[PDB]
């Protein structure tokens, strides 16, 4: 039950952050394909 | 007088025994740190249980302990 | 053993057969060989030196992912980002490190704390991998 | 997707926290405290969503 | 009398084999400690067991402490 | 005499040595509880195991007294 | 005499004891070893349980020393 | 003769070794209940490797057994 | 002598404790070598833990031969 | 003869060390037990390191039954 | 003959102590392999410090011998 949990951050938001981490050590030559492929797109709509 | 040098080895062979006191209250101890660590929500019923062992052995020890009081005090 | 590494863009191995795995998790890493006991343990920033059956061992880093050992002794690793080493700055590492750890104290809330450590973890287990 | 002209529909099952966590058929899986299932199990939806998505 | 020494030296070496009951007692009270930590959901049939184990094994401590005092009291 | 008072010494130490079949079941047992914590499903052969060290362990102990109760009875 | 030579057998069998309470303190600290290595989030914890083990751990070894004590310097 | 005390003191303080092989059946056991518990499908090579270190373990509770009649009945 | 006698029994007696540091000095760096095979990534802290664990049990098997070899002459 | 009741005694108090070697042997395969249901595939290593761990803990072993048998005959 | 066989006496007094120590070379080699079964890549580390371990504990082994020998025939 690590800290993030007891939080409330779902581990998909933990992957999330992580991911966003090592996007963004990711030298300039290669964020090229880092950036795109990345963003998330969906929007909700709700009832 | 052999009668005092008995009541004396005696207490000194008896008070020994809580080694198995020492022992046990070590490891209920360590075995709570390690359920605290895994499953921190349950810190409470594991420190009552440990607190329990704990008790249980010192108990235990006590048995010797106050045999040795006894001997010291009346034989 | 069966091993299957991969990542939501590319695959690294896949069925492909090493020897040795040195696989990070929630609960401090660990290795992994053809009969390793089933596990599903999930991932940690870290990273995973596959070590091929001959001597070449690889050292690629994961964000993010799980890792299942299966029944019958093969291995699925996925990750949510699986880079390389070399595609990463050290320097640039450490500096989102120190920043994050800056916005630290900014953090009305304890689950914006927790998504700092989260980020601030990530990125030192990211400096400890560039050396 | 099997081919151009090719795809056939299927579906594919989510299994939750409990009744994942409560079947001797996955008892023998070590080190599987009752949380990583959660994580591995929160983790699983999203990675079936998006193999979803791009088929 | 030496005797009369010798009775109660016997005994105070035969009680101090209770170390083993307290090493056995706190050994099953942290197993315990770390079993409902890591499933809770099985806490009534580990307390089960671990009555059975306390019982079981300060079983032969009392065997110990019946040699003891059978030795300075009953004979 | 001095043979009594030797007995009695033989008694006295003897006894002790069952000190650690008595902690060889409570680590046995501990081990009971975790691995029927790890692995519920397999319960009866958890027993089986436990009442198989268990023997093995009276074993030593039960050598331990009757050393005892030869040397002093006997 | 036999006096001085009870005390003499009476600590050297009593100060014995403390040898469980070092098993114990053992077990507390490799337990504290597994637990940080699981859960280095809980750090201050685990240093509190810890010295709080050792203090009422070693309390229960120094009664045998204090008895030794008490039996040589005033009987 | 006294010196036949001396035997038997000399035995009743070496049966005090008993306990450890009592000891190390315990936790081979309890550890061939863990690694019965975690991995059901190897054990019969743990047995086997448990059954070796009862052995093995049991060759100090029996030299120590021995030993102990050979200084009491040498 | 009686006395003497008694001293040197005394003595031997009482560094016999040292077993119980021993083992846990034993147990404390088995254990850190299992929480450090385990997460490698805080092996300052770990052997911090394990010195200071190791300094400590030392020392109480230590107090105990103190109080041999205080016993021994005084 | 007086010293060859001291010859036997002490023979037989300084046999126990093999108590300590039996615990520890105990404890290291049943260790081996556990690793090697883990990592079944590294069981040649691992007995390779577990019997390296049993000779070298009955090597102090005997090393103290040696000394104490050289003290009982050919001293 | 009284000290002759107290020597002797205190001998098996003191070489009985390396038994616990016996125990804690048993319990890091079976550390050792355990941790060498979760993670071998870290053979080299593992082993290295097994060792140290090892030797670490024979150091108090020595120290109880060297007690023992330094009283049966040094004073």
């Amino acid at each position: 039950v690590a800290y993030w949990r007891q939080a409330g951050l779902s581990y998909i938001r933990y992957s999330q952050i992580c991911a966003k981490a090592v996007r963004d050590a990711l030298k300039t030559e290669f964020k090229a394909n880092a950036m795109k492929t990345s963003g998330s797109t969906i929007k909700i709509v709700k009832v | 007088d052999i009668d005092t040098a008995a009541k004396f080895i005696g207490a000194g062979a008896a008070t020994v025994g809580v080694a198995g006191s020492g022992a046990g209250i070590g490891t209920v101890f360590g075995s709570l740190i390690i359920g605290y660590a895994r499953n921190p929500s349950l810190k409470q019923q594991l420190f009552s249980y440990a607190i329990l062992g704990f008790a249980l052995s010192e108990a235990m020890g006590l048995f010797c302990l106050m045999v040795a009081f006894l001997i010291l005090f009346a034989m | 053993m069966s091993f299957t590494f991969a990542s939501p863009t590319q695959v690294f191995f896949n069925s492909a057969n090493v020897r040795q795995v040195d696989v990070p998790t929630q609960t401090g890493a660990f290795g992994i060989l053809a009969a390793h006991v089933p596990t599903l343990q999930v991932l940690r920033p870290g990273l995973v030196v596959v070590h091929a059956e001959d001597g070449t061992t690889s050292k690629y880093f994961v964000s993010s992912g799980s890792v299942t050992v299966n029944a019958d002794s093969s291995v699925q690793l996925l990750a949510e980002e699986a880079v390389t080493l070399d595609m990463l700055d050290l320097g640039a590492a450490k500096a989102n490190l120190e920043k994050a750890q800056s916005e630290l104290l900014g953090a009305a809330d304890e689950a914006t704390r927790a998504e700092i450590q989260i980020r601030i973890e990530a990125n030192e287990a990211l400096v400890k991998a560039l050396e | 997707f099997r081919s151009v002209i090719s795809y056939k529909t299927e579906e594919k099952p989510i299994f939750s926290l409990d009744t994942i966590s409560s079947a001797e058929s996955m008892s023998i899986y070590d080190d599987i405290d009752a949380d990583v299932l959660r994580n591995y199990q929160e983790y699983s939806l999203a990675n079936i969503i998006y193999y979803s998505l791009k088929e």
